[PDB]
């Protein structure tokens, strides 16, 4: 549902290259993009389901 | 890495891959049981790949162990990036041969203008996407303390350093993170952070192990 939801995902600074899930409100669903490893901001889940529970809605 | 060049296989021995059912970070051999990497990568259930160089096919030359512990430095500070360094514990040794081997701890620290090799897995392209299947090389300096500050002002803590070029194009990216900046046969550094990847007047940003030996020496022997 949120309004954190609505963020872009952000890789930030660090350069891992970590696997993680945002919610996509313009598709309507929870995709995967990179995370840097540090610095995440709230639209960032380990699992698609965590992310559907948190933002699926929005 | 943005830039570089393919090292060719099993040249840089003391290379590990972490794997999570994919790569995800880079890590340094120190002796046969220990990896050093960045605290950022800390993860459970890690798989350390040895002697990879295809990190995407089995070439028969590979060492896949699991992590028996991993210790990410007691004063890691994730917001601000201070003391981004970790160790890492293999289930069982590796053994050493000539595709694996470890890589020396500094005696001392490197100044400004020591000329350094950064390898990695992680992306080629600075703005876009381009991951490899081979290990990726570059030949980056040290840069001083006080152009680092002016390139990133109030972020650079004395356990850090600047690598690379003010003309963008040459950096550790995406994917590199945990792996090792060697100079001069001695593991300075470790990939850590930067303001995107190989852009003009922001140099990548490594943890500066010399700082760290003493730490590093006495976790290993107490763990
Ligand atoms: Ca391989």
């Amino acid at each position: 549902r949120p309004d954190f939801c609505l963020e872009p995902p952000y890789t930030g600074p660090c350069k891992a290259r970590i696997i993680r899930y945002f919610y996509n409100a313009k598709a309507g669903l929870c995709q995967t993009f990179v995370y840097g490893g540090c610095r995440a901001k709230r639209n960032n889940f380990k699992s698609a389901e965590d992310c559907m529970r948190t933002c699926g809605g929005a | 890495i943005v830039g570089g060049y393919t090292c060719g296989a099993n040249t840089v021995p003391y290379q590990v891959s972490l794997n999570s059912g994919y790569h995800f970070c880079g890590g340094s051999l120190i002796n046969s049981q220990w990896v050093v990497s960045a605290a950022h990568c800390y993860k459970s259930g890690i798989q350390v790949r040895l002697g990879e160089d295809n990190i995407n096919v089995v070439e028969g030359n590979e060492q896949f162990i699991s992590a028996s512990k991993s210790i990410v430095h007691p004063s890691y500070n994730s917001n601000t990036l201070n003391n981004d360094i970790m160790l890492i514990k293999l289930k069982s040794a590796a053994s050493l041969n000539s595709r694996v081997a470890s890589i020396s701890l500094p005696t001392s620290c490197a100044s400004a203008g020591t000329q350094c090799l950064i390898s990695g897995w992680g992306n080629t392209k600075s703005s876009g996407t381009s991951y490899p299947d081979v290990l990726k090389c570059l030949k980056a300096p040290i840069l001083s303390d006080s152009s680092c500050k002016s390139a990133y002002p109030g972020q650079i803590t004395s356990n850090m350093f600047c690598a690379g070029y003010l003309e963008g194009g040459k950096d550790s990216c995406q994917g590199d993170s945990g792996g090792p900046v060697v100079c001069s046969g001695k593991l300075q550094g470790i990939v850590s952070w930067g303001s995107g990847c190989a852009q003009k007047n922001k140099p990548g940003v490594y943890t500066k192990v010399c700082n760290y030996v003493s730490w590093i020496k006495q976790t290993i022997a107490s763990n």
